[PDB]
RNA sequence: ACCCCCGUGCCCAUAGCACUGUGGAACCACCCCACCCCAUGCCGAACUGGGUCGUGAAACACAGCAGCGCCAAUGAUACUCGGACCGCAGGGUCCCGGAAAAGUCGGUCAGCGCGGGGGU
RNA sequence: GUUUGACUGGGGCGGUCGCCUCCCAAAAUGUAACGGAGGCGCCCAAAGGUCACCUCAAGACGGUUGGAAAUCGUCUGUAGAG
RNA sequence: UUCUCCCCGAAAUGUAUUGAGGUACAGCCUCGGAUGUUGACCAUGUCCUGUAGAGCACUCACAAGGCUAAACCUUAUGAAACUCCGAAGGGGCACGCGUUUAGUCCGGGAGUGAGGCUGCGAGAGCUAACUUCCGUAGCCGAGAGGGAAACAACCCAGACCAUCAGCUAAGGUCCCUAAAUGAUCGCUCAGUGGUUAAGGAUGUGUCGUCGCAUAGACAGCCAGGAGGUUGGCUUAGAAGCAGCCACCCUUCAAAGAGUGCGUAAUAGCUCACUGGUCGAGUGACGAUGCGCCGAAAAUGAUCGGGGCU
């Protein structure tokens, strides 16, 4: 969620996928499929989701993280300079990244929390396996 | 904030191949980032000026290695 | 070569205009020979695609 | 420490004077004083304590001193030069210089 | 497994399936196009635990273990497939994943077997007899109990590849909250 | 000419470090003593100065060695000048040359001079 | 008799005017926004000239009213200091 | 702010201004003299650069562990104000190895100093605006002609004059209008074409991954579907099925301490699995082409229309 002290501020790009890799931490883990932003909430209800699936069990591991403040109208109009330091946090995610992974379930039953969690996302999603192994 | 200020100019002013005459200023940067070599002046604001005229030349490797260096011609 | 202007250079940028001028092509429809150097292949590998060339 | 050297070296700009560099190195109570060309890769004209015991006392680079300012002064080859070291001034190094400077 | 055509030219390649690689013994190494639909049915039962044969068209057969592999993101299927050689009985370290056989008393205790690290390194000494997999005794150990890697079998004396230390299976605890 | 040592360059880690083995009256080094030259804001440890024996220990010098460093392909990819496009938009594609970073295969424990002293 | 500035996503209220540094700035220079951060209106008779020598931060071990931190010792120490 | 034809032909940027819709200077236009390929493009050669991408070796950030909370090790990331690295392009100089035709200086006269749109690169904005502010190319501006129904900017294209002549560009060739109701191979039953999305579906067409075949599986129909037993905990009781813990054993051609329905609780009805009866395929995940639903706003409707399978 949102972090301690920073750089404070950003503009906005997109590109494809960087560090996201295929696997890792897991045997089913979530890769996003569009250019986007998740936000403080969304993944935090995300684990919440999955983890309500589960046992509770701490199998779970999330590699997305918000770094990127946004803003917003303190009111409104251009009066002004720019400001909304806090309105909400965001994590960029690029295409073919993984964004959450779990560990121990069976097949469907990360299937179906994986589907739950796939709701309250901004964007479409599909699950995984292992094939290409890296690490390094 | 609104304050930032100026251009300051900095470069090189005659790239290597070049001829420069007795006096150009051959680069305007800000610290070291080139070495005064062979027939090469500097001055208060480093900044390397032509002490004899002739053909300018870039010599490096690495890091700190950069270097400016005038010959003459005939 | 065998160099001929079919598109025009209205609304193309800038350094294309100047190149066929240099060719020396002004009407298009215009068709002249060229030679096989550096610097001609050059000048129309430049502006390759505002030209048919015959071989 | 080991940049004495290399500070003093480097303190002489080389091939931008246009005079010659004459390296006196002292390790044991024999010196060895050698001139070089800077701008070219080489050496001019040696000298040494190796072949003497010519005096007993070092500061018998006075004659070593004065042996290179003969060797050279062959060669002609009398500006300034004078490269030094790690060590300092006077002494057993200044015996050379005079032996060199006004006796070369 | 085989394959027949492999020239520099790159659009003759997803006309059909088949993927750009390559593969060296720094003796030398050439051109390559592999037919990708029997690729993958063939990795899939191989990777990096085991070599298989290549035949080229021409006549040639050198066997070849698979190495590096590049993969398309957006995708599932692979855009690269680096491969490399075998010399007996030196030849490269070999990533070795790790089974966990047995039912542990610790996971019957309310805990989760959890393997921190898979695909070890190690090496040696023949690759035809390669550690095509590891297995690794879990009954013993309960809960809180870190297996490290000293204690993973490897015989004919495969050296380790990294720390002895180095944690590879730990059971992990029942979830548990005190605080409101 | 060759072996090697002392000096001093060019190159400016593929020439660097640690593990380590050879070296000793010829060269280097420590060692030796120093009221004064000279000198440590305390100590001659450092400069400095007077000289052997001893020692080859330290420092240095060369040979070894590829564990670490440093250099590092070919393949593919990222991106992109130019050409031609799809999407309401975030963004994406096709052709055309150009073409990285990392990673792997590997490659190394340098090269090239000038002068002088000493063995053959 | 006259004066009572401008900027300004209308004017006003608020803020801002000159100077230095970074980002924006699209691998030349240049480049705007009431865009994103921060400083200046000094000091130094020695913090200058030159001449000589000197080498830092930090960690580990061991050490005395002194322990997070001190002062000393050895080791590490392309700079992690100034 | 009044008579004609001809030649050229801009500017809405920079800097400063009691300056902001005004002036000065420079930039850009023209006229004349001088000079004379010095201009231009493109190619080679050579230097300069830290964005794109990438990558943690520095600074800030940050995911899971290991270790005895910083450091440290395995694994793993982000970055306008981070950089171990780092293009494509861009800039200067030299050369003309080869095509072109401008360039500079001196002097007369100006105007413009409110720009706009689109694509690309950013900031601000809400990755809103026929927004706002810079960069960069092209057009309108000052541009007529063809196209985009109408339509500054978009696509193709720069109008010296005449012709009841010819070839093409962008776009088109059923009828309203010119021109194939052309051809070959597909696809779509929606008027999709001719209103957007999450999400949803045995709509169809091309590929793929697998698992059960006549040793008779998927459905259909006949029966069986049993034994500790109501497994323990908890609750007014909870006996497969409120529910948290667990999920072993017996019999057997075979039957989960059990999937759904049911009760206040067991009963009661099917499935899981076995046997029989009948025939040849049948079941499950993803990829893709084109469709479906999702799809409500105010005077009268419609793709320009007629109309089109
Ligand atoms: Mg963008
Ligand atoms: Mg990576
Ligand atoms: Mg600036
Ligand atoms: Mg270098
Ligand atoms: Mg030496
Ligand atoms: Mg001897
Ligand atoms: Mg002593
Ligand atoms: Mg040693
Ligand atoms: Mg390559
Ligand atoms: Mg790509
Ligand atoms: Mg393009
Ligand atoms: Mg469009
Ligand atoms: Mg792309
Ligand atoms: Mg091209
Ligand atoms: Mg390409
Ligand atoms: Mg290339
Ligand atoms: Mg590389
Ligand atoms: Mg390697
Ligand atoms: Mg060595
Ligand atoms: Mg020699
Ligand atoms: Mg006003
Ligand atoms: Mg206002
Ligand atoms: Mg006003
Ligand atoms: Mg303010
Ligand atoms: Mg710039
Ligand atoms: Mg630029
Ligand atoms: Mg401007
Ligand atoms: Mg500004
Ligand atoms: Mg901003
Ligand atoms: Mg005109
Ligand atoms: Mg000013
Ligand atoms: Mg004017
Ligand atoms: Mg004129
Ligand atoms: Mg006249
Ligand atoms: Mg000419
Ligand atoms: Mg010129
Ligand atoms: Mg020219
Ligand atoms: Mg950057
Ligand atoms: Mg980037
Ligand atoms: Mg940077
Ligand atoms: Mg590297
Ligand atoms: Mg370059
Ligand atoms: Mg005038
Ligand atoms: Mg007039
Ligand atoms: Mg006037
Ligand atoms: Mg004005
Ligand atoms: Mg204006
Ligand atoms: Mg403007
Ligand atoms: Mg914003
Ligand atoms: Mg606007
Ligand atoms: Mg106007
Ligand atoms: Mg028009
Ligand atoms: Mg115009
Ligand atoms: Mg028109
Ligand atoms: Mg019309
Ligand atoms: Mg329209
Ligand atoms: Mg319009
Ligand atoms: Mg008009
Ligand atoms: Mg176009
Ligand atoms: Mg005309
Ligand atoms: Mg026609
Ligand atoms: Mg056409
Ligand atoms: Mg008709
Ligand atoms: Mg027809
Ligand atoms: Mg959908
Ligand atoms: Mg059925
Ligand atoms: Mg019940
Ligand atoms: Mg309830
Ligand atoms: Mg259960
Ligand atoms: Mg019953
Ligand atoms: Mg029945």
């Amino acid at each position: 969620k949102r972090t301690k002290f920073r750089k404070q501020f950003r503009g906005r790009m997109t590109g494809d996928a960087k560090g996201g890799d295929y696997v890792a931490f897991g045997d089913y883990g979530l890769i996003a499929m569009e250019p986007a932003w998740i936000k403080s909430n969304q993944i935090e209800a995300c684990r919440i989701v999955m983890s309500r699936h589960f046992r509770r069990g701490g199998k779970i591991y999330i590699r997305i993280f918000p770094d990127k403040p946004v803003t917003k109208k303190p009111a409104e109009t251009r009066m002004g300079k720019g400001k909304g330091a806090v309105e909400y946090w965001v994590s960029v995610v690029k295409p073919g990244r993984v964004m959450f992974e779990v560990a121990g379930v069976t097949e469907e039953q990360a299937k179906e929390a994986f589907r739950l969690a796939g709701h309250k996302l901004p964007i479409q999603t599909k699950m995984v396996k292992r094939e290409v192994y890296d690490e390094a | 904030n609104g304050r930032d200020s100026n251009p300051k100019y900095l470069g090189v002013k005659k790239f290597g191949g070049e001829v420069v005459k007795a006096g150009n200023i051959l680069v305007r940067q800000r610290g070291t980032k080139f070495k005064a070599g062979q027939g090469v002046g500097m001055g208060r604001d480093h900044t390397l000026f032509a002490l004899s005229d002739g053909k300018v030349v870039f010599i490096n490797k690495g890091k700190g290695a950069r270097f400016i260096s005038i010959e003459a011609a005939q | 070569m065998k160099i001929k202007l079919v598109r025009s250079v209205i609304g193309r940028p800038g350094n294309q205009v100047k190149t066929v001028q240099a060719l020396g092509l002004r009407k298009i429809g215009d068709s002249r020979e060229v030679s096989d150097t550096p610097a001609v292949r050059g000048m129309v590998k430049t502006v390759k695609h505002l030209l048919e060339v015959q071989e | 420490r080991r940049k004495l050297r290399t500070r003093r070296k480097v303190r002489t700009t080389t091939a931008a004077s246009g005079r010659l560099r004459l390296s006196v190195y002292r390790s044991s109570k024999h010196i060895y004083a050698q001139i070089i060309d800077d701008s070219r890769g080489q050496t001019l004209a040696a000298a040494s304590s190796a072949a003497l015991k010519s005096g007993n006392k070092t500061d018998t680079a006075a004659a070593v001193g004065k042996a290179l300012a003969a060797a050279a002064a062959e060669k002609g080859i009398k500006q300034v030069v004078f490269d030094r070291g790690s060590y300092k001034y006077h002494g057993r190094v200044k015996a050379l210089a005079d032996a060199a400077r006004e006796g070369g | 497994m085989e394959l027949t055509a492999k020239p520099r030219t790159p659009k003759q390649k997803l006309d059909e399936s088949m993927i750009a690689a390559v593969a060296y013994n720094k003796e030398n190494n050439v051109s390559f196009a592999l037919d990708r639909k029997a690729f993958d049915r063939a990795f899939r039962q191989q990777s990096t635990t085991g070599l298989f044969d290549i035949t080229v068209e021409g006549g040639e057969t050198f066997p070849a273990l698979v190495k590096a592999v590049q993969m398309d993101k957006r995708k599932r299927a692979p855009i690269h497939v680096d491969f490399y050689m075998v010399t007996y009985g030196e030849p490269v370290e070999v990533s070795v994943p790790v089974h966990t056989t047995g039912r542990s008393q610790g996971e019957v205790q309310g805990g989760l077997v959890d393997i921190v690290v898979h695909n070890l390194q190690i090496v040696a000494p023949g690759p035809r007899r390669i550690p095509q997999e590891l297995v690794v005794d879990v009954t013993k150990m309960n809960i809180g109990d870190h297996i490290t890697a000293g204690d993973i079998k490897l015989p004919e004396g495969c050296t380790l590849a990294a720390d002895p230390e180095l944690t590879v299976v730990s059971v992990l605890p029942p979830r548990l909250t005190a605080e409101e």
